[PDB]
Formats: C-alpha cells, structure tokens, sequence
C-alpha cells in the first residue's frame, strides 16, 4: 500500500516537473524569436 | 501566454511540486518504518 | 528493501531535476531582463 | 512485479525529462551568447 | 546546433515522455487495482 | 547569483543527477534479478 501510494506521488511530482519543463521551453522560444 | 502569467504559473508549478515532494519524503519514512514489520 | 531504496533513489533524482529547473528558471529571467 | 515495473517506468521518465532539460540548458547558453 | 534541430529534439523527447507518463499512469492504474482487491 | 555561479551550480547539479540515475539503474536491474530468482 504505502509503496504503490508513494509511486502515485512520484508520478505526480514528475507531471508537475513536466509542466515547469514546458514553461521554460515556452520562455526560450519567446527570447529566441526576439531576437532572430 | 504572457511573462507575467509565465511567472506566476512558474510559482504555482513549483509550490505544487514542493508540496508533493514534502509528502512523498513523509511516506518514504512511514515505508521505511514498515519495512522491519 | 531494494525497492524502498528505488523510491529513495528516484525522490533524490526528482529532487536534483527541481534544483536544475529552479537554475534554468534564473538563466531565462535574467535574459528576459535584458531583451525585454 | 508490478512495483518493480512502475520503478523502471519513473526512471524512464526522469531520464527522459533529464534530456529535455539539457536541450533548455543549451538553449540558454545560446541565447546568454548572442545577447551578452 | 541550430535551433531547428533543437525544436525537433525538444520535440522528440516531448512525445517520448509523455507516453512514458501513459504507460506510467496505466501501470499505476493496474498496482492500485491489485491492491485494492 | 550571476552567470559564473549559475554555470557552476549547472554543473554541479547536472552530475549530482547522473550519478544518482546511474545508481538507480544499478538497483533497478538488481531488483529485477532478485524478483526473478
């Protein structure tokens, strides 16, 4: 039980991480189209 | 998208994140603990 | 026991992955400081 | 068998994240060249 | 590198994780189905 | 912080990480082998 719960969190921590991955994708495109 | 809402969606992400990674270190003591049972 | 370990492994890279997104996070901002 | 899966799938993910990540670094290292 | 391959690995890696996160959510679906019956 | 600290921490970071998924891999493939025999 307390295995297979932590595993949930894991996976959510790592969903959260993915969204601040494509933020941070999000803000090099902003900067990389400014100043082609 | 704008970079005032990049900022704040920055914050919210990493609050939730340190929120989730404080409750998973609580239950990798409670699994460790039930490992000797 | 080594699978409790793996969950320690794993919350210690998820860890380490935030530190490298809270410095990617610093590196765009300073830049979008001096473009915009 | 379960568990030991899911273990593997988390590490997959974290690698693959760590991945992306370095594409954000390279980007920024890009980007800190040009402007400064 | 030029960004256009940048944008592609971006890309790439993208789609690779997120069925990784599919595969993730459906393994995780079948451990608390196990656990629960 | 400033640029010369942030590529500091970048790497220092950036080999924290390998080391520790260098060392799950090693105790995911020990966990499979001890699941199968």
């Amino acid at each position: 039980s307390g295995i297979v719960q932590q595993q949930n969190n894991l996976l959510r921590a790592i969903e959260a991480q993915q969204h601040l991955l494509q933020l941070t994708v999000w803000g090099i495109k902003q900067l990389q189209a400014r100043i082609l | 998208m704008t970079w005032e809402t990049w900022e704040r969606e920055i914050e919210n992400y990493t609050k939730q994140i340190y929120k989730i990674l404080e409750e998973s270190q609580e239950q990798q003591d409670r699994n460790e603990k039930d490992l000797l049972e």
